[PDB]
């Protein structure tokens, strides 16, 4: 098994050179072609391009010069560099490995995590977390909901974990919604038995990556 | 019948005549030292041996 | 029939292709057209050979009684005969068609090298290691034009003429 | 080079129902189509290659039939986990292009939601902003109305809404209606409620809370 | 042009031939020798493949009574197995022999081309689409001499070297 | 395929080889490498084809009584059908493999010729009938160097250049 992780800035200003780096673990770059993939919003994927160490690169005819792909066999990474990014260039990015020849032609089995690249003149504004206390008096039996509000942040990528990943069921982390201020509000809720609350931990860990913020907060009745 | 039990998959669990429905015959003496029911003596179950 | 020189472990994107070396560097690059034709043909061949061997409904064995002995030997003979026939067919077809697959691949090699021969007659010099040295400068665009079968001989005919005559 | 028509854009089908997604191409692709199941917010997972080749570890319910320009992906028995967006890729020639994707939903029994209200955090109130949340969990279908009643008065707007995608296990939806007030944040501190109207409710349900 | 480029609908007097173009005009003309050999071979091939299938006298079907069910299934198996076997043989040989027929025709093309090439090595320059452009003038008599295997290379070697060395 | 004209009743030491003619006289000499490969291949081929036939023995006929006419006809049908199937397999394998054997040998011819041509790219001149005329002196050591695939082109490149260009 080979793993492909992805590093991107999160925000690129509307006339800058996007630089993305896919890190490769479990394989040598000099032995595989490496592929970049793109997804704007929730519409269709698009093969960016392919590059190889002792070979010839080929990129989307749609995006030729702007795209330059490079390889660090030292760092075991391959980088994608896009000149003069645009608003249309705002999308999710995926890096994939081009496998060797099989009887069914060339396959791309191994896929990256996906990193959002946002092309905006605004800054990486950090989030503010506010706890969502339950319905203490009104008892609906076992159902007791607890949450947090991650609000007033500009970049999209926010991660909410519960008990640093321990709370695994009934989690309904909602989609982030654009408010009137140009910032994003993001609610996260877990349903929990009313009995466990007595001696249960309920601490949200929220990691907004471009602002590089890791705020954790309790949710007490 | 092996040819027929090759290529068949039935649920065969039924019965017809009574053991004693037959008239004026010993209807319960089917003991044989060949079909010994373990320590006791008996005969095939699907078949009644009439005297 | 047999057309082999040597293999490339570094070309990992196709059965057949090119190794280019110009002033912009060197690299391996598979020919997707001939490789594609070969994969199509081999897939169709394999599927035809396999799918022709279809299966009927025959509980194979039979067990006959003491008054049906010759019946029984006839039935065992039939079982073993179908066994031998299908075994014979499978063995021979596999042998023959592995031979033919390798020969087909060899002829694909030969046809690709003939194509590159035809695009480049006197503008390059053939080498016994099945390669070409240009009597002119073939950049990346020239290489790609040769790879997609659109090389321009009059474009470089004069430069190649000059250098070729220069050798002697 | 090769434009992609993937019909139909959106589907919803009950469990066990066969599903057929058609992928038509601009020119000839022979049998060089791939098929990927992109689950929500995750990397796409290659379902089928070579058009008629099931990848290792894929349920045998997935079948692929077609050569040339037409192809069809067929799920024999649609299961809960098969909710995703399905793409068809072309590697016959460059540039490799995908279809627009087909959105496979699951028709299920109409399920009533569970509603929970979250008041605004006083910490947030100190920053000059205020937001109340209505919560609807595990309902079907997505189509419900969550209205707001500040002192029994329908506010016209000031409320945004976010819907979780279909749970893979239950295939039940969840919705959050966030009331964000602007400056009347501190000019209310009043009574608040959540008119919840869903098909799975004979009569609407309204929950409410008081100032602090 | 077996797959290089296309065929000739105007040449209707044989499988293989030439398209000549000289001062006296242009026209198609079939090569009767190679076409004749190909007809001979394909005829013998078709006749051999078909006529090789002779079977013994059989009244096919059998019906066996209720105490001969094993006897029965064996006969149905034999009938259907001979069916499968002759079907398999016919299918495979049709596929293989159509393959080999197309390949035989390709090889005949190749041999004719190489014959015309060996006749004219430096008196003509190869045009990449199975053609030759003369450095000299090949009148109707010259064309016919090329066609019936009797081209005279020293006859035109003088004029061809002159025109060649000037052209190049 | 690419067959030839002529035969060499004098070469008595191998399938394939050379006829050399230099200052030191002339003579036939068989190429032991390619003939050795061809004999290996044909031996392995004959052995595979025959070995597949080798299967089990069985007393063929059966005798049935007057109340068994039908299983008797079925048994004779089975015997006779296996007879036909094996006969047809043997016949077609003989025919097709003699075909392919002649083709294999033809291809060995072609391979040997192209090897020699690659060694003597320009230093010699293709006669056409299947030979080479040297533009330089090729004495017995030179002949042997060509025969075992180690000809030295730069060794005679200058002599061949002078003579070749003296012709024109």
């Amino acid at each position: 098994q080979v793993q492909l992780q992805e590093s991107g800035p999160g925000l690129v200003k509307p006339s800058e050179t996007l630089s993305l780096t896919c890190s490769v673990s479990g394989a040598s770059i000099s032995s595989y072609y490496w592929i970049w993939i793109r997804q704007p919003a929730g519409k269709g994927l698009e093969w960016i391009g392919r590059f190889y160490t002792s070979g010839s690169p080929n990129y989307n005819p749609s995006l030729r010069s702007r795209v330059t792909m490079s390889v660090d066999t030292s760092k075991n990474q391959f980088s994608l560099k896009l000149t003069s990014v645009t608003a249309a260039d705002t999308a999710v990015y995926y890096c994939a490995r081009e496998e060797h020849i099989t009887f069914g032609g060339v396959i791309v089995r191994y896929w990256g995590q996906g990193t959002l690249v946002t092309v905006s003149s605004a800054s990486t504004k950090g989030p503010s977390v506010f706890p969502l206390a339950p319905s203490s008096k009104s008892t609906s039996g076992g159902t007791a909901a607890l949450g947090c509000l991650v609000k007033d942040y500009f970049p999209e990528p926010v991660t909410v974990s519960w008990n640093s990943g321990a709370l695994t069921s009934g989690v309904h982390t909602f989609p982030a919604v654009l408010q009137s201020s140009g910032l994003y509000s993001l609610s996260s809720v877990v349903t929990v038995p009313s009995s466990s609350l007595g001696t249960q931990t309920y601490i949200c860990n929220v990691n907004h990556k471009p602002s590089n913020t890791k705020v954790d907060k309790r949710v007490e009745p | 019948l092996r040819l027929k039990f090759s290529g068949v998959l039935e649920f065969s669990k039924f019965e017809a005549f009574t053991s004693n429905g037959w008239g004026a015959v010993n209807s319960g003496a089917g003991v044989t030292a060949a079909c010994k029911f373990g320590s006791s003596n008996s005969f095939f179950r699907n078949m009644v041996w009439l005297i | 029939a047999g057309f082999i020189e040597g293999g490339w472990t570094g070309m990992v994107d196709g059965w057949y292709g090119y190794h280019h070396q110009n002033e912009q560097g060197s690299g391996y690059a598979a020919d997707l057209k001939s490789t594609q034709n070969a994969i199509d043909g081999i897939t169709n061949k394999v599927n035809s050979v396999i799918e022709k061997m279809n299966t009927q409904f025959t509980a194979v064995g039979k067990e006959f009684n003491h008054l049906e002995k010759r019946i029984e030997n006839l039935n065992k003979k039939v079982d073993d005969g179908f066994l031998d026939i299908w075994t014979y067919n499978a063995e021979l077809l596999v042998l023959l068609e592995n031979e033919r697959t390798l020969d087909y691949h060899d002829s694909n090699v030969k046809n690709l090298y003939e194509k590159v021969r035809s695009q480049l007659k006197n503008n390059a010099k053939e080498i016994g290691n099945g390669c070409f040295e240009f009597y002119h400068k073939c950049d990346n665009t020239c290489m790609e034009s040769v790879k997609n079968g659109t090389y321009d001989y009059p474009k470089y005919s004069e430069e190649a003429k000059l250098n070729r005559e220069e050798i002697d | 080079d090769i434009q992609m028509t993937q019909s139909p854009a959106t589907l919803s089908a009950s469990v066990g129902d066969r599903v057929s997604i058609t992928c038509r191409a601009s020119q000839s692709i022979s049998s060089w189509l791939a098929w990927y199941q992109q689950k929500p917010g995750k990397a796409p997972k290659l379902l089928i290659y070579k058009a008629s080749s099931l990848e290792s570890g894929v349920p045998s319910r997935f079948s692929g039939s077609g050569s040339g320009s037409e192809f069809t992906l067929t799920i024999s028995s649609l299961q809960p986990d098969d909710f995703a967006i399905y793409y068809c890729q072309q590697y016959n020639s460059y540039p490799w292009t995908f279809g627009q994707g087909t959105k496979v939903e699951i028709k299920r029994t109409v399920a009533a939601p569970s509603v929970f209200i979250f008041p605004p955090s006083d910490e947030q109130l100190k920053s000059g902003t205020a937001s109340v949340v209505c919560l609807l969990n595990n309902f079907y279908p997505r189509e419900a109305k969550v209205q707001w009643k500040v002192d029994n008065a329908l506010q016209s707007g000031n409320s945004q809404e976010s819907v979780t995608e279909q749970d893979s296990k239950d295939s039940t939806y969840s919705l959050s209606s966030t009331l964000t007030l602007s400056k009347a944040d501190y000019e209310k501190h009043k009574v608040y409620a959540c008119e919840v109207t869903h098909q799975g409710l004979s009569s609407p349900v309204t929950k409410s809370f008081n100032r602090g």
